[PDB]
């Protein structure tokens, strides 16, 4: 891979996009999508500290 | 035939001259980057093993 | 049989045999002539232009 | 972890079995080699002076006339479609 | 002009624009009109996205699923992978050029543009540049002129009016600063910086001692 | 040591960084000692 961005930034971006796509496809229930989104928010906030 | 002391009689200065001639009429940055390696090899220090 | 100098940056002795005296015996020598090597490179370029 | 060779053999006799149907398709080159060999026909052996010339030959019974870049693009499209990038 | 952009925008917008502009190897202190254009672009796109969701059935929702997915403000790699993922999951073929955002209710990539000039000229320019018929196009104007494909406004009238007012007030603020007339937008010329590799400092000194005996500097030997 | 010219990832950038480091007046290193 090539990129100036840090690991966590690309990781969280990919996580959000994949989560949204998977939920849209209907392969995952709403509870799992909400939980992964909450954990992604947790990761983003911990990234700052 | 075979060449004796191949790596002892080759001078980094001569490689610098060869690289300078090869890179004639070329951008200055390219000549510099290509010719720096012989310069570094000319002023080289060797560690004396473990002891 | 070369030129002894003292590096101004590392402060270490350095030996420069380029353009040194031509060999007088068959023993190994490090006295490579700049003009001869440049001539060889030029003739190589001529034989294989470009 | 650090394991003994015995473990491997154990897996080969007590490990979980899984279906293996894509393997002939995925490893298509090797199975092409074996299938070609099994159907070959041999002839007489001629004892005579052999003159061998050193030449550049292509060792690839199966290839689609692709270089490294094109092959990489196709492989990315098939295996990693989401990571292909700008290429079309 | 720089300080105005920094202070009259949300920190996220300025940070994203600065990172994206740096990602191309250009110094922000040099280019400001491009910086202003990209930051305004990010602001307008975020407003075009913020405060629109999709309910369970799949109708409009205004304060959950996000109706608009943003593509700008990201590295080439991230943007391209999201474009590919959306194209593969939904079915709409991806375009040769990077769009601006994507809507799931219409399941289509929509372009967003904000420019001082009239809507018609830039609309024609973008249409003939992207050369796309399956991607929605939306062009706004600093003076309120705004139009989309077949005059189809995806956003509700209230949202469009809010975005137009935001654009007008930012334009008024730049005019108050006095540099509005000297902004005139900008376009990416893809300027190529000449490669430079110079031998200076201690290295140069070393280069001066790595020559045959009858020379005193690298320049003379060269 | 405040030498971040190689962030681009290009080898030539790393060479520029090496030259700049050689131009530095002082260098800082980290050493591990166990006692």
């Amino acid at each position: 891979p090539v990129g100036i961005s840090s690991m966590v930034e690309a990781m969280v971006s990919r996580a959000r996009i994949d989560a949204r796509i998977d939920f849209e496809s209907g392969r995952i229930k709403k509870e799992e999508f909400a939980e992964i989104m909450k954990i992604c928010s947790t990761i983003e906030e911990l990234r700052r500290q | 035939g075979d060449n004796t002391k191949w790596n002892e009689n080759q001078n980094p200065r001569m490689f610098l001259a060869m690289i300078t001639y090869i890179t004639r009429n070329q951008p200055e940055w390219f000549r510099n980057v290509l010719s720096i390696a012989p310069i570094m090899f000319s002023n080289k220090m060797a560690r004396l093993g473990k002891g | 049989k070369g030129k002894w100098t003292t590096n101004t940056e590392t402060g270490a002795p350095q030996l420069n045999p380029i353009d040194g005296p031509l060999p007088e015996d068959n023993e190994p020598s490090g006295y490579a002539q700049t003009d001869c090597v440049l001539e060889a490179m030029a003739f190589l370029e001529e034989s294989h232009p470009g | 972890v650090m394991v003994s060779p015995l473990a491997v053999t154990w897996w080969n006799r007590n490990g979980p079995t899984t279906s293996t149907v894509h393997y002939p398709k995925v490893y298509k080159t090797y199975f092409e080699k074996v299938e070609r060999l099994k159907h070959g026909t041999f002839g007489p052996v001629h004892f005579r002076n052999q003159v061998k010339i050193r030449r550049r030959v292509d060792i690839n019974p199966g290839h689609a006339d692709l270089s490294a870049k094109e092959a990489q693009d196709v492989i990315m499209e098939v295996v990693f479609p989401n990571e292909v990038g700008a290429r079309i | 002009m720089e300080d105005f952009v920094r202070q009259c925008f949300n920190p996220m917008i300025v940070e994203l624009a600065e990172k994206a502009m740096k990602e191309y190897g250009e110094d922000p202190k040099i280019e400001t009109n491009k910086f202003a254009s990209i930051c305004t672009h990010l602001e307008v796109c975020f407003m075009y996205s913020d405060f629109h969701f999709i309910d369970e059935r799949g109708e409009s929702t205004i304060i959950l699923k996000h109706r608009f997915e943003i593509i700008e403000g990201r590295d080439r790699t991230m943007a391209w992978t999201v474009v590919n993922s959306i194209c593969n999951t939904t079915g709409v073929e991806k375009p040769k050029f990077l769009p601006d955002l994507y809507d799931y209710k219409e399941n289509r990539f929509i372009e967003i543009g904000v420019t001082r000039r009239e809507v018609h000229i830039y609309y024609l320019e973008k249409a003939n540049k992207i050369k796309s018929e399956k991607t929605h196009i939306h062009i706004f104007s600093f003076t309120g002129e705004e139009m989309a494909t077949k005059a189809d406004y995806t956003l509700d009238e209230e949202s469009r009016a809010r975005i137009k007012t935001r654009l007008f007030t930012i334009r008024q603020e730049m005019a108050s600063r006095g540099l509005w007339d000297s902004f005139r937008q900008s376009e990416r010329g893809e300027e190529t910086i000449e490669e430079r590799f110079e031998i200076t400092g201690t290295m140069r000194r070393l280069a001066d001692q790595s020559l045959p005996p009858n020379f005193s500097s690298l320049e003379n030997f060269r | 040591n405040g030498l971040t010219a190689n962030e681009s990832g290009r080898l030539i950038d790393f060479l520029k960084d090496v030259m700049d480091s050689m131009d530095k007046e002082e260098m800082e290193i980290t050493t591990h000692f166990q006692r």
